RNA sequence: AACGCGACGAUACUACCCGCACGUUGUAGACGUAUAAGAAUAGGCUCCGGCCUCGUAUCCUAGCAGGCGAUUCCUCCGCCGGCCUCGAAGUGGCCGUCGGUAAUUCGCGUAUUGCAAUUUAGACACGCGCGGGAUCAAAUCCUUUGCAGACGACUUAGAUGUG
RNA sequence: CCCACCCAUACCCCGCCCUCAGGGUAGAAACGAUGCCCUGAGGAGUAGGCGGCCGUGGAGGUCAGUGACGAAGCCUAGGGCG
RNA sequence: AAGGGAAGCGCUUGUGACCAGACUUGCGCCCGGCGGAUCAUCCGGUGUUCUCACCGGUGCACUCCGCCGGGCUCAGGCCAG
């Protein structure tokens, strides 16, 4: 009987797209890392993988759960918020929503 | 960070978040690792450097058959029969392990556990699974 | 021809009327009121409408219709009594019931599957108005049709292996 | 053969059609693009948030122009002589039988094109 | 420490209204659930007649035709004042703003489900950490009471009962702490020399 | 407040309650979703030794997504019963029984998911099935009333009676 | 006063379309030469000027063109090219 | 299917529904079994672009043409490490 956990990812929250005062660019998204506060800690996670995991209505190939894949590109600002590029822009309803950030590819 | 005979944490795949020992470093990002099998259930297998994490703990590798290791490291040991097992398997039954894999795994892990049981609680550490627990920040922690 | 072409003609009874001198709006409202019901209940309801015992709700064509308590039978306040539309629908329903009897179906278990009221070519009249104008009085006829029927894996290798695991254990 | 010539990837800069202004509000106005000639109209003045206007910039690559996603260029075919015209272009051109060709001549064209290896886009229409 | 939790419960005593509303609104729009207590203990900087004058100007602003609909509904509870600040700080006229406002809950006092939980404070909004000691400040509860809030005494009495139960709970907690200290001493007089020496070096 | 809330009466079916088989059902988005003193900040806490910048803390954390067996352990969880407790939008404690339980150590199984592919796993709500207990309801139309009225709406009365 | 950060169609690098300018292409194994290859630059636009393409009714020639095994027309949350 | 005091329009996702493509193997070798003489060379006639071909003859088991039972090379669609 274990009684432990299984988390191998770092929690993140998709906040918004890269944007100005008016215009928003859905090409890149802004991700807040759990526990990252500064640019050096962000630079640790640059290049790391990221998955937006959601659920749908129809099971297509054995699962009702769909994923969107991407990677961290560069730090954003001084807060450690990271800029992320995905295979497809995020659904824009996932503003303030959970993403799983994977430590592969790893260099440590 | 990775040397012949070092404990790594596999992060992805069937054995995700689990500690094994890297034995030999193959080419094009391929690493030959073993559990050992009798310790944590991981057999002789090859994984990817970009998906492992190298831990500073070094296991005493003296007493292992390097000829056996590189004989296994020859680039057919898995793919040569992979098609045979795929055809054989596809009420459900576990498909049999090859006798060659069984013999080499037995020799290698016999030597490896003989070396491992010297340092304290290393067997338990290798059998235990890796996990991140609230407040654990990978960007600062030393492995 | 009928709009509802997905109902077989050997199990259903249909009635039709063309170029009927009734109000299209009132006929549509009362046909929608009697839609989907049993034949006997529709006939009783239409006779009650003629007798001013029950009223049809005014849902779409409901300009300045006074309220009546009978409207609460429909969750509405605005209801009306289209006697002439009710009479012509009773005529068509009796014709369809006679057709069903001829075909041999059980009249006690028949529902109004399809009902439709369409607009017919308009029939002109003219009346006299002051300031040198003549007012047109196009009457607004409608076609009616009704039909009654008897009431009654490309999984991946990882997925396959994981399912083998849970099947074994 | 079935496979076409190796070609550079077919990239399409824009996929959705250029809709004429106010066509969605007026039903007498069809969706075909018309150049607006107004002096204060914002589609012509190119204000942001308005409909885009066709330009030569949206032009497709010369190497991939007039090519179907299969990698062939469509050729309208009326008969067996037209498919024998397409004979020497198995890897570059495809046969598209005209809409007014009868079923029997369609069968003949399909047979000849199968012998020639020329792909027919609409071989299963009347099957 | 930039951590994600189920619900963050903030004890609002000693917090400045605008700054606390700013932090709460940013968390809400980032996707965190916030529950604020003791909005009657919230504080507003400046002087109390300044705050009362601002609220009286707010009361003056009112629709003519029908005060029943459309007019600015001048909510007089401190919980509603803090909610007004957060709503003005969040884009409430959109789906995302509605979602954030649904993620927010605000109360007077500490209801029973939240008196058993841990209440956190925001250092960037604390009155003691922000206001210069010579400056005056007012209380949202007093402002609400003198503008027309009807339940100052009720929350005061409920707070008194809650503090009594908290005193009893803390008596039990101190007993538990003393017993735990005695147990740790008695056990450390045993364990195994090696174990204790090693746990030390590590840091525990 | 007609999209604010509470209490109570009766609730035929549908299924009202109860247990699980669950659901290709939903969710502004589980993955340890762990953590109650109060009060002051030109002071406070304490076992009365002392301690207080610092929650970069405490708890918890090992076992085929967590097996089977064995020396040793009475530690920690869970469910049901009794006594009490909690009302601000309603819970926790004690005892008991029963079930599970590495704090030390060991053997047998993991292989093949083939070099990664979300580690489909939580919660509440809703829906389909069973088998145990329980009950056999109302409203509107219709007629009537005038304490009401433009029509609606409202106060009333129709089942045996002071009708 | 100092540091860092955010972004415009702007500035820099790359790809693609078009236009213009500058070169090459015959004892032809030779070309929709009105073609093809190399290099660079440039791209807002009212009145106005020039060019090329699309469509309609009818006429000459041609496709030994299509068609009752279905022309034209019409409808289409079915597709392809520009 | 959407709908708390307008609809409608542009960029970009997501859900649902409905669809066009692509792929099904091609090429070449090591074999073996075959079915067979459209191998070469030379001779006669014919036509041309004066050295190139077609016919008729000659030419039949490591020579040429098609099939099969295999093995190997290469190239093959989609998304990725």
């Amino acid at each position: 009987p274990s009684e432990a956990g299984h988390r191998l990812y770092v929690k993140g929250r998709h906040l918004s797209y890269q944007r100005g005062r008016r215009n928003t660019h859905p090409k890149t998204s802004l991700i807040k890392i759990e526990g990252v506060d500064d640019t050096a800690a962000a630079n640790f996670y640059l290049g790391k993988r990221v998955a937006y995991v959601y659920r749908a209505q129809k099971e297509v190939r054995g699962t009702k759960i769909r994923v969107i894949w991407g990677k961290i590109t560069r730090p954003h600002g001084n807060s450690g918020v990271v800029r992320a590029k995905f295979t497809h822009p995020l659904p824009a309803r996932s503003f303030g929503a959970s993403v799983r950030i994977m430590l592969y590819p790893s260099s440590i | 960070s990775l040397q012949p005979g070092t404990v790594l944490i596999l992060l992805a795949g069937r054995f995700r978040g689990k500690r094994v020992v890297l034995l030999k470093c193959l080419d094009q990002g391929v690493l030959l690792v073993t559990g050992p099998f009798k310790i944590n259930g991981v057999p002789l297998r090859r994984v990817n450097a970009r998906y492992v994490i190298a831990t500073s703990v070094k296991v005493d590798l003296t007493g292992v058959d390097q000829a056996k290791i590189d004989e296994v490291a020859q680039p057919k040991y898995f793919t040569a029969e992979k098609a045979k097992e795929k055809a054989s398997e596809e009420k459900p039954q576990k498909k049999p392990v090859s006798s060659t894999r069984a013999a080499d795994q037995k020799a290698i892990d016999k030597a490896l556990i003989a070396n491992i049981k010297k340092v304290d609680m290393l067997a338990s550490y290798l059998a235990s699974s890796f996990s991140l627990r609230k407040g654990d920040k990978p960007h600062l922690m030393k492995f | 021809r009928y709009a509802a072409t997905e109902i077989a003609p050997t199990k259903s009874a249909r009635a039709r009327g063309s170029y009927l001198r009734v109000s299209f709006k009132n006929t549509r409202e009362t046909a929608q009121a009697i839609n989907g019901w049993k034949l006997q209940r529709a006939l009783t309801f239409l006779q009650n409408v003629i007798d001013k015992k029950e009223a049809v709700p005014m849902r779409r064509y409901a300009g300045s219709t006074g309220r009546t308590a009978q409207g609460k039978q429909w969750g509405v306040s605005r209801a009306r009594w289209p006697v002439k539309s009710a009479q012509f629908l009773i005529g068509l329903l009796k014709n369809a019931e006679a057709n069903a009897d001829a075909k041999g179906l059980d009249t006690g278990n028949l529902i109004i599957k399809h009902i439709q009221v369409n607009q017919a070519p308009k029939q002109r009249r003219r009346t006299y108005r002051a300031h040198g104008r003549i007012n047109p009085y196009m009457s607004n006829p409608c076609h009616i049709e009704l039909i009654l029927t008897e009431a009654e894996s490309h999984l991946s290798s990882r997925q396959r292996g994981v399912r083998i695991r849970r099947a074994l254990t | 053969m079935v496979a076409a010539k190796k070609h550079v990837p077919i990239v399409k800069k824009r996929t959705k059609r250029f809709m004429r202004h106010q066509s969605d509000r007026f039903k007498c106005l069809d969706s075909a693009w018309r150049k607006p000639k107004g002096i204060d109209n914002r589609v012509r003045r190119r204000f942001k948030g308005n409909l885009a206007m066709p330009s030569i910039g949206y032009g497709s690559n010369k190497k991939t122009k007039h090519m179907m996603p299969s990698g062939h260029k469509a050729f309208l075919v009326h008969n067996v002589k037209d498919v024998e015209l397409l004979l020497m272009h198995n890897r570059t051109y495809a046969a598209e039988i005209a809409h007014n060709v009868s079923s029997r001549k369609r069968i003949d064209i399909i047979t000849r094109a199968k012998q020639l290896g020329v792909k027919v886009t609409n071989a299963k229409a009347k099957v | 420490m930039s951590s994600f939790e189920s619900v963050v419960v903030i004890d609002g005593k000693g917090h400045l209204l605008g700054r606390l509303a700013s932090i709460v609104a940013k968390q809400l729009l980032s996707g965190q659930k916030i529950v604020v207590v003791r909005c009657e203990a919230l504080n507003i900087s400046g002087e109390f007649f300044r705050a009362k004058l601002k609220y009286h100007a707010y009361l003056r602003k009112m629709t003519r035709y029908n005060p029943t609909r459309g007019g600015p509904f001048h909510f007089r509870a401190p919980s509603r004042i803090f909610y007004k600040a957060v709503r003005g700080m969040i884009p409430h006229k959109t789906a995302r703003g509605a979602a954030a406002l649904e993620r927010l809950k605000v109360f007077e006092g500490v209801p029973p489900p939240y008196d058993k939980k841990k209440k956190m404070v925001v250092p960037q909004a604390l009155r003691v950490l922000r206001l210069q000691p010579g400056r005056k400040y007012c209380t949202v509860g007093r402002l609400s009471h003198e503008v027309g809030w009807k339940y100052q005494d009720v929350v005061a009495r409920l707070e008194e009962r809650r503090k009594a139960k908290g005193a009893a709970y803390y008596e039990r907690k101190k007993l538990a702490a003393r017993q735990l200290s005695e147990a740790k001493k008695a056990a450390a007089a045993k364990v195994d020399p090696k174990v204790s020496e090693a746990l030390a070096a590590y840091g525990y």
